This record gives C-alpha cells, sequence and structure tokens, in this order.
C-alpha cells in the first residue's frame, strides 16, 4: 500500500514532467495528459483517504502485548494438557490393538 | 586492538554471503585447511543477538551453518555452483517481494 | 591499480592455526562506531531522520499527516499551475529556478510524511500478527478439544459395539 | 608483471558508465597493467578530440577493433611505421567489464597440454604404485553353473505362462 | 507518544508455507506438504560412484586429464569454423629475456631420468 | 528519496530464531546429505511396522497349507517346511501399498542328492524374485498368488 | 530525448494509467482530538484494547468504505473513485503472507 | 470393525497429538518476549537501508 502510494506521488510528477516536456517538444496530447494527471491525483487522495490518524501504538500497544503474551502462556499450557492426555489415548490404546493382536496370533 | 578484531570479524562475515568470494576461497585451497574449519567454528559467535544487531546483510549467518556441513566446503570448487546459489538466492528475493507485489494487485483488478 | 580482489585470508586465520585451547575469543560489542563495507554505520540513530537536518520544514508541529498530506498535494498541483504560468508571461524570468525548486520541495515532504507512516506501520505490525497467531492457537486448541469429544465419541461407539456384537 | 596473459584488472565503479568510446576511455585510464605510462597512448590522454594521431607520425597505440554493445569490446594494439602502415602486437579483449589478453594459439596449447600430461603422469605413477605384481607367480593384492539349470528354466517358463507379469 | 516504553513482546517463528525450490521466469514451488503421519513411514524407509574405494584417486586424476583434453579439443573446433570466435594472426614474437631453455632442458631430462633410474632399481 | 517496507516476519526470524526460513532449501537439499537415523528410531520404526504389517496380515486370506508365519521384528518370514521359503513385506500404507518379496530361499535340500551345494541355480531363484514379486505387486489375491 | 511518436506517447499513457488504477468511495475520517496515548493520556482503557481486538474501528482496525461493506487490514478493497469503468483496486495494508 | 473404528478416530487422533506436540516441541514453548517494538524497529530501518534483503 505505502509503496504504491510513493510511486503514485512520483508518478503524479511523471505526468507534470512529461506534460511540460511534451508542450515544449496536438489537442489530443494535452487531452489525455489532463486526464491521466486529473486520474491520478485523485487516485493519490482516495489512497491518503485511507491510512488513518491512527492512536495507542504503545500505551494500548503495550497493553496489548502484555495481555497477549499472558494469553499465550495459558493457551499454551490448554493446548499442552490436551495434548498429554491426547498422546496417552494413542500410547496404551495402540497396545490395546497390540494386545488383540497378540491374543488372535496366539491362537 | 579488539576492535579491529571486531570489525574485520564483521567484514569477513558480511563479505561471506557472497558466492563469489565463497568459490575464491574454495578454489584458493583456504576451505582445506584443518585452521580455517576451526576459525569457522568461533565465527559461530554471530549467532547471538547482541552480535546480530550490527549485521547489515544478515543473508550471512544461514549461509554460515552450511559451511560447517563438511560438505559444503567439498563442493563449492565449480563455479555452476556460484551460479545456481546466486541464482536461487536472487530469485528468491526478487520473486518474493514482485510476486507479492503483482499477485495482490492482479487479485485485486480481476475480483472488480 | 595494484590491488587485487582485495586481500585474501591472513591474520585472524594465522591465529587460529592452534589446537585445543589456544585461539583467541570473539570480539565485544563495540557500541559506537564500525566501518563496515565503506559507510560508518555507526550505532545510536533513529529510523526516520528530521527533514529539519538538510532542508527547509514547511509544516508545523501539529502534522496531523493525512491532512497536510492533502494540502501538499494540493500544493503542488497549484505550483505546476503556476510554473505554467512563469511559461505564459516569462519563460526567462527568475522565478522559474524559485518554481522548479519549490516544486521538488514540496515532493520531499510527502515523502517524509510517508516515512513517519513506514514505523506507524511497523507499530501497527509489532501489535497486531500476535491478533491472528492468538486466534489461531484458540482455534486449534478448540479442534483438540472437540477431536478428543469425538474420540470419546468413538470410545462411547466401541462401548455401544460390544451389546452391538452381543 | 609476472605475466601479462595471468592477469585480470577491473573497476565495478567504470562497470555502470561503458558502451563504445567510453571503453577506450576506460583502457586510456593509466592503473590498467596493459596500458603504457610511456608510449603515444599516453600523450592521446593528454590530447582533446584528436581525430587521426596514429597516422601522420606514429608510435604504439590502442584502438578498438570488434564491438559489441552491452560488453564485448575488443582492443588491439598497433605499432605504426608511417601512415597507411599498421603492425599488430597484441589483443586485449573485454568481457563483462573483465580485460583479459588474447591467449595465443600455441602457447595455450602447449601450457594446457603440459597441465595434462602432468595429471596422466600422476594417474601413471598411482598406477605403478598400485600395481606391482609380485615377481614369484603371484599378484600385490595389497594394492558357474551345476548343469541342472535347464529344468529350473522349464519350471521358469512354466511359471511365466502360469503367473503372467503385470506391468 | 514521545518516549516509546518496550515490553516483552513474543512473536512466533512465521513459518506456514516454506519455498524449497525456486524456479527461473517465476514459477514459485511449494514442495513442502507439512505432514507426519506419513513421515513415519518416510522414516522407515530409510532404517560416491559404484563401490569407488580403491583406485579413487587413480579415477579422478585419469578423469580430469580426459577433461582438460575435451577443454582443448572444444576451443580447436571452436577456431575450426568462424563461429563465434577469430583467428587474427597479430604480427608478435614471444622473446624469452633469459637462457631459461638450456637449463629447463637440463632439470627436465635430470627428474625424469630419476624416476625412471628409481622404477628400475626398485623392480 | 523513496523509503521501502520493513523486513517484518523477515526481522523477526532473525533477531528470535537464527535458521534462515527465506528462500531456496534446494541449497541443502541438492549439497548437503541427510543425517542417519540413530537405534532409538531404528527399532522403532521397526516395530511400528512390526504393528502395520500385523494389520495387513490380518486383514487377508493366509493359506491353510501351512502359513508358517513369524513377525521376526520385520519379516513375516513365510515359511513350508517341504519345498518353499518366502519373506513377504510391505513398504507403506495399508489400502493400496505392493507387497516386497526379498528372500525366496528354495526348502528343498536333499543331502543324498546335492551333495555341497543347493538343488537349483541361484539366478533361477532370482529370476523368481523378479518374477513373483512383481506378480504380487498386482495387489491382486497376492498371498494365494 | 525526442520521443513524441504517436506510438511512444501513446505507451506512456498505458504504463502510468495501470500503476495508478456513484462514489464508491471510503467514508470520510473524522479528525480526532485526542490519540490513545498522548490526546487523551486514556493511557491503556482496557476497553481501548477489547475494541481494537474484535470491535469495528473505523481507522485503527480497518477502512469502512462507502455501501457499508468493511475491509479489515489484510483484505484487499476494490473501488471505483472516477465515474469510469476503470476501478482503483488498493492492495492489503499488512499482506502477512 | 472395531479395528477399523480405532483406526479411523485414532489417525484423526494423531494428527490431534501432532497439533498438540507441534505445540509441546516449539509453539507454545519458548514464549521469550526478548527483543520487540525497538531493535526489529531499528532493524526496519536496516534493511530499508539494506536494499540486497530489501
Amino acid at each position: 500500500r505505502l509503496t504504491q502510494l510513493q510511486d503514485a506521488v512520483n508518478s503524479l510528477a511523471d505526468q507534470f514532467c512529461n506534460a511540460i516536456g511534451v508542450l515544449q517538444q496536438t489537442e489530443e496530447y494535452a487531452q489525455l495528459f489532463a486526464a491521466l494527471i486529473a486520474r491520478t491525483a485523485k487516485d493519490i487522495d482516495v489512497l491518503i483517504d485511507s491510512l488513518p490518524s491512527e492512536e495507542s501504538t504503545a500505551a494500548l500497544q503495550a497493553a496489548s502485548l502484555y495481555k497477549l503474551e499472558e494469553e499465550n502462556h495459558e493457551a499454551a499450557t490448554c493446548l499442552e494438557d490436551v495434548v498429554y492426555r491426547g498422546d496417552m489415548l494413542l500410547e496404551k490404546i495402540q497396545s490395546a490393538l497390540a494386545d488383540i493382536a497378540q491374543s488372535q496370533l496366539k491362537t | 586492538g579488539n576492535r579491529l578484531r571486531f570489525q574485520l570479524e564483521l567484514e569477513f562475515v558480511q563479505c561471506l554471503a557472497n558466492p563469489n568470494y565463497l568459490n575464491f576461497l574454495a578454489q584458493r585451497g583456504y576451505f582445506k585447511d584443518k585452521a580455517f574449519v576451526n576459525y569457522l567454528k568461533y565465527l559461530l559467535y554471530w549467532k547471538d543477538p547482541e552480535y546480530a544487531k550490527y549485521l547489515k546483510y544478515p543473508q550471512c549467518l544461514h549461509m554460515l551453518e552450511l559451511l560447517q556441513y563438511e560438505h559444503f566446503r567439498k563442493e563449492l570448487v565449480n563455479a555452476q555452483c556460484a551460479k545456481f546459489i546466486d541464482e536461487q538466492q536472487i530469485l528468491h528475493w526478487q520473486h518474493y517481494s514482485r510476486k507479492r507485489m503483482r499477485l495482490q494487485q492482479a487479485l485485486a483488478e480481476q475480483q472488480q | 591499480a595494484l590491488p587485487p580482489p582485495m586481500q585474501y585470508i591472513k591474520e585472524y586465520t594465522d591465529e587460529n592455526i592452534q589446537e585445543g585451547l589456544a585461539p583467541k575469543p570473539p570480539p565485544p560489542i563495540k557500541d559506537s562506531y564500525m566501518m563496515f563495507g565503506n559507510q560508518f554505520q555507526c550505532d545510536d540513530l533513529i529510523i526516520r531522520p528530521l527533514e529539519s537536518q538538510g532542508i527547509e520544514r514547511l509544516h508545523p508541529m501539529q502534522f496531523d499527516h493525512k491532512k497536510e498530506l492533502r494540502k501538499l498535494n494540493m500544493s503542488i498541483l497549484i505550483n505546476f499551475l503556476d510554473l505554467l504560468d512563469i511559461l505564459i508571461r516569462s519563460p526567462g524570468s527568475i522565478k522559474r529556478e524559485e518554481k522548479l525548486e519549490d516544486l521538488k520541495l514540496l515532493f520531499v515532504h510527502v515523502h517524509h510524511l510517508i516515512n513517519e507512516y513506514r514505523p506507524h506501520q511497523a507499530r501497527e505490525t509489532l501489535r497486531v500478527m500476535m491478533e491472528v497467531q492468538k486466534r489461531q492457537r484458540l482455534e486449534t486448541a478448540e479442534r483438540f478439544q472437540k477431536h478428543l469429544e469425538r474420540v470419546i465419541e468413538m470410545i462411547q461407539n466401541c462401548l455401544a459395539s460390544l451389546p452391538d456384537d452381543l | 608483471r609476472d605475466n601479462l596473459l595471468g592477469i585480470s584488472w577491473v573497476d565495478s565503479s567504470w562497470i555502470p558508465i561503458l558502451n563504445s568510446g567510453s571503453v577506450l576511455d576506460y583502457f586510456s585510464e593509466r592503473s590498467n597493467p596493459f596500458y603504457d605510462r610511456t608510449c603515444n597512448n599516453e600523450v592521446v590522454k593528454m590530447q582533446r578530440l584528436t581525430l587521426e594521431h596514429l597516422n601522420q607520425m606514429v608510435g604504439i597505440e590502442y584502438i578498438l577493433l570488434h564491438a559489441q554493445e552491452p560488453i564485448l569490446f575488443i582492443i588491439r594494439k598497433q605499432q605504426r611505421q608511417s601512415p597507411a602502415q599498421v603492425i599488430p602486437l597484441a589483443d586485449y579483449y573485454i568481457i563483462a567489464g573483465v580485460i583479459y589478453q588474447a591467449p595465443d594459439l600455441g602457447s595455450v596449447i602447449n601450457s594446457r597440454v603440459l597441465t595434462a600430461v602432468h595429471g596422466i603422469q600422476s594417474a601413471f605413477d598411482e598406477a605403478m604404485s598400485y600395481c606391482r605384481y609380485h615377481p614369484s607367480k603371484g599378484y600385490w593384492w595389497h594394492f558357474s553353473s551345476i548343469f541342472q539349470r535347464q529344468r529350473v528354466d522349464a519350471l521358469l517358463l512354466d511359471l511365466r505362462q502360469k503367473f503372467p507379469p503385470k506391468f | 507518544m514521545s518516549g516509546v516504553r518496550a515490553v516483552r513482546i513474543s512473536i512466533e517463528s512465521a513459518c506456514e508455507k516454506q519455498v524449497h525450490e525456486v524456479g527461473l521466469d517465476g514459477t514459485e514451488t511449494y514442495l513442502p506438504p507439512l505432514s507426519m503421519s506419513q513421515n513415519l513411514a518416510r522414516l522407515a524407509q530409510r532404517i560416491f560412484q559404484p563401490s569407488l574405494w580403491p583406485w579413487d584417486s587413480v579415477r579422478n586424476n585419469l578423469r580430469s586429464a580426459l577433461t582438460e583434453m575435451c577443454v582443448l579439443y572444444d576451443v580447436l573446433s571452436i577456431v575450426r569454423d568462424k563461429k563465434f570466435m577469430t583467428l587474427d594472426p597479430v604480427s608478435q614474437d614471444a622473446l624469452p629475456p633469459k637462457q631459461n631453455p638450456q637449463t629447463l632442458q637440463l632439470i627436465s631430462k635430470k627428474k625424469s631420468l630419476a624416476g625412471a633410474a628409481q622404477i628400475l632399481l626398485k623392480g | 528519496a523513496r523509503l521501502p517496507s520493513f523486513a517484518i516476519p523477515y526481522a523477526i526470524d532473525v533477531l528470535t530464531t537464527g535458521s534462515y526460513p527465506r528462500l531456496p532449501t534446494c541449497i541443502r537439499d541438492k549439497i548437503i546429505p541427510p543425517d542417519p537415523i540413530t537405534k532409538i528410531e531404528k527399532q522403532a520404526t521397526l516395530h511400528q511396522l512390526n504393528q502395520i504389517l500385523r494389520h495387513r496380515l490380518v486383514t487377508t486370506d493366509l493359506p491353510p497349507q501351512l502359513a508358517n508365519l513369524t513377525v521376526a521384528n520385520g519379516r513375516v518370514k513365510f515359511r513350508v517346511e517341504g519345498e518353499f521359503e518366502a519373506t513377504l513385506t510391505v513398504m507403506g500404507d495399508d489400502p493400496d501399498v505392493p507387497w516386497r518379496l526379498l528372500k525366496l530361499e528354495i526348502l528343498v535340500e536333499d543331502k543324498e542328492t546335492g551333495d555341497g551345494r543347493a538343488l537349483v541355480h541361484s539366478m533361477q531363484i532370482s529370476f523368481i524374485h523378479q518374477l513373483v514379486q512383481s506378480r504380487l505387486f498386482a495387489d491382486e489375491k497376492p498371498l494365494q498368488d | 530525448l525526442s520521443r513524441n511518436e504517436i506510438i511512444q506517447s501513446y505507451l506512456s499513457r498505458q504504463s502510468s494509467l495501470l500503476s495508478s488504477s456513484a462514489r464508491q468511495l471510503h467514508v470520510l475520517v473524522p479528525q480526532s482530538p485526542p490519540t490513545d496515548l498522548p490526546g487523551l493520556t486514556r493511557e491503556v482503557t482496557q476497553d481501548d484494547l477489547d475494541r481494537i481486538q474484535a470491535s469495528q474501528w473505523p481507522g485503527v482496525n480497518g477502512c469502512q468504505d462507502t455501501q457499508g461493506n468493511w475491509y479489515d487490514w489484510t483484505q484487499c478493497i476494490s473501488l471505483d473513485p472516477h465515474g469510469d469503468d476503470g476501478r482503483l483496486n488498493i492492495l492489503p495494508y499488512v499482506c502477512l503472507d | 470393525q472395531l479395528q477399523k473404528q480405532l483406526k479411523e478416530a485414532e489417525q484423526i487422533l494423531a494428527t490431534a497429538v501432532y497439533q498438540a506436540k507441534e505445540k509441546l516441541k516449539s509453539i507454545e514453548k519458548a514464549r521469550k518476549g526478548a527483543i520487540s517494538s525497538e531493535e526489529i524497529i531499528k532493524y526496519a530501518h536496516r534493511i530499508s537501508a539494506s536494499n540486497a534483503v530489501c
């Protein structure tokens, strides 16, 4: 987005330089140049109308990152506690399938 | 002094990120000496964050790790090796950037 | 001239040709001036250097980037129209050099405002990403919780299966 | 200065500013080992918009011979006895902003053959070492069918016909 | 605003997709399938030329000699025609400013005969 | 004058972890050979394989003629005590993996006819090693075939 | 530098237009006198942290647009500011792969 | 039948246990906040000034 904005600002100038160059160097050229400049100018305006005044970024940034660290810790604990017990299932339930297999082979 | 040591080591590690310089050193036979492998092992102190803070060209660190595998230095004497590695590096770089940009732009234009 | 593609391996490697314990240790974090490449690249610096160093500042400290960028876009179009006006009246007038210099000045302030935006974006990215990470961890945990219930559902299915056989 | 054939000289800053007359200028520099600080080519660096200095009076000069716009720019060193009299001395070719001296036919062939014969001799010495062969009816190691197979082949064809191969 | 306070912010590695191989003219390749359930069998599968333990040195040396021979032949075949090549004979003269020849010849003959004598004696 | 985008995930990977997760890995895959597993996982995979072979086995219709099978921790060891001996095994997923007929030892070993020898040329044994194996790679009734 | 060929000039228009590009334009954002840290010294109001995470904040978490469609930072906004078929496509601000 | 059942439910189980163990091994284990809203922005300025990894 920001790279597009910089390129658009640089091009806004491109159509100025190019316009004046063409002039020094017929009516359709000036018409298309004018349309080009106006189009890209309006695009730069509507693109600037995007990035905001903005706020926080620290006060709220710091608070949010601290809350996120706490919640990441608690979520890691929850996912592991589930995981120790999840892996527990496969551990001796596959040994229950091996007990069945041993009893079938012993026959 | 230790300052000159730090500066020269930083320059050397940043220079190691060049496949041309790596092929230079490999052809000139510097890798075959058992002194250079110990110097490389000592150079691993750059992985620390306090030392990595001063690295302008970060692409070197990963490369350094490869140099420890002891099979990367036996090869790379070829020029086709430097060719291929620089090709893949610049390809990853430029294609990642410009492909993200072009994909975003083309999808935004086509969806409209 | 005399120099080749740089002097080859020397000094530190000579030192390194030792054994067990003899080689020198790593250098300390020189927190001052260094010489990477050719630039000094000294430590302790900012991200977007103030435009006050090196150029004039046409914008007050209120700096409401969104409003000033919009004004600067207008000044640039109006200044181009005035440059065309210098061409109507006197091409050789001294003002032509000033107008060409004044439009460039405007194109530079827009880039300084864009540089303010890039950290405004770094700060926002440092803030988020962990919000997406947060949601992904909670969703992965919900999947495991649901999968375990469904695995317990399979357990109860196996219980049904014993009467199912009987 | 040991071997002019085995030297390469460049300048990355000069590489972006490069095409035709630019090449003559780069060669003209000074630090390039091939360029002489004596002879006549030094005085063309002193002269301005000269257009025929090699003819009327003469001397050692460097002139572009063949040129490809992007990279290839070949330079030739001439020694003139008089106008309309040219004697070619050597050729220095610039590939990718890297100057080399054109190798002679005979000199290059002979040196590379010497590198090949030396490798062949090392291989021959290794062969003589590992070979030896003991004089007393021995060799320096240091360095069928039971004819019951016709029925086995019949059984093989039988199982081929019975169990056909399936690709 | 001014005086930003940095806090302990933890970030997870952004390894959602890896580009194992990057082709020319674009065309990204996402070889990594991010699996394990099959990786166990892949590792269970795991559970320098033909031989090349003896005569490796001899082999490599002869290969290198052959390669140099081939390169010279290639350059000679590229001179055989005017395709991307030249042959202009710049009237020059390899002037050796020494008695290199005599000395060279002498030393060469000496060492070659040394090798010969050594071999003979040994045998 | 234009200033560009920040490293962002790249800088994160730099400062925290060191293993560069960007660019291509083909460097390591083409230049560096893989490191081998130790006994810890060698035999671990061996026993997971025991288990899966057990599954495939209880899944087919083993011949009632003999089918003397022992897991041998890696091979079913299908052995007639009569004149044939084979060791079939699987290579992966139970739905569609083919079989592997590693050994084709012939049990018919008489000491009155063949003294200090086998009973058939090894090459003819190696022919059934690629023939019955290609027949079982059909995946149609392999145990009976 | 003469250029000015009808063909050479025509290439310039297409290249320049491609990079740049009923209102369908983003909703005008009124200026906020107090910012979250310096302006309102509100410091962290847990409410602000909750609002950014899930609520729609017009400029902190997204761009409102007109027609009501809400575009978050990761998403790409397609809009048509000029009264013409051609539409400005605004690529994602964050672009997190 | 019970074996087909165990296999399907527990292949799902292997995938879930694997999400969990990706966790145990890495994600949701180290959780180190060392260096963040300071040095990374500095490195931002750094590689932006270095158009080779930029």
